């Protein structure tokens, strides 16, 4: 969310997400983005 | 011993859990029965 | 999915409604069908 | 359509596969009404 940089998408960056404790519902209440689309998951959950 | 509806781990059910004598490897900790349902959990 | 549970925990009303919709009316089938079975079943015994 | 090949031949994989099971939904009824309808006559052959 403070990214440094991004790689371009014809060769997106991809990254591992795993192993660590993220509340989610930070980014509902967050409102800092433009789009937070969560499609196949509720964000009102996620934080438990 | 007290059957409840609960949010274990992460891992969300309702029922009662208590001592289980089953055999669960190493690798595993809760396996689904049938309803997916847990026979012992982490047991 | 074959339980709700999961999109509960995981998803919003709207979407986890319309998908129980689906799923309530295959186990409304399910249980008449069978309903049905046992009866023609009850049907050949009370015959006999 | 009563047709699935149309679907597939002109349309994507989402709205032809909801599409399908609102078609597969009616012949699963016809077929296990059928059913029900061949052991009921069954039943009044076997009394008969
Ligand atoms: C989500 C987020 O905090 N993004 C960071 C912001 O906090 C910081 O103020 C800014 C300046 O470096 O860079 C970006
Ligand atoms: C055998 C073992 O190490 N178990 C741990 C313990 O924190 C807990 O009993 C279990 C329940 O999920 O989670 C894991």
């Amino acid at each position: 969310f403070n990214a440094t940089r991004f790689a371009s998408v014809y060769a997106w960056n991809r990254k591992r997400i795993s192993n660590c404790v993220a509340d989610y519902s930070v980014l509902y209440n967050s409102a800092s983005f433009s789009t937070f689309k969560c499609y196949g998951v509720s964000p009102t959950k996620l934080n438990d | 011993n007290k059957c409840v509806n609960f949010n274990f781990n992460g891992l969300t059910g309702t029922g009662v859990l208590t001592e289980s004598n089953k055999k669960f490897l190493p690798f595993q900790q809760f396996g689904r029965d049938i309803a997916d349902t847990t026979d012992a959990v982490r047991i | 999915s074959s339980v709700l549970n999961d999109i509960l925990s995981r998803l919003d009303p709207p979407e986890a409604e319309v998908q129980i919709d689906r799923l309530i009316t295959g186990r409304l089938q399910s249980l008449q069908t069978y309903v049905t079975q046992q009866l023609i079943r009850a049907a050949e015994i009370r015959a006999s």
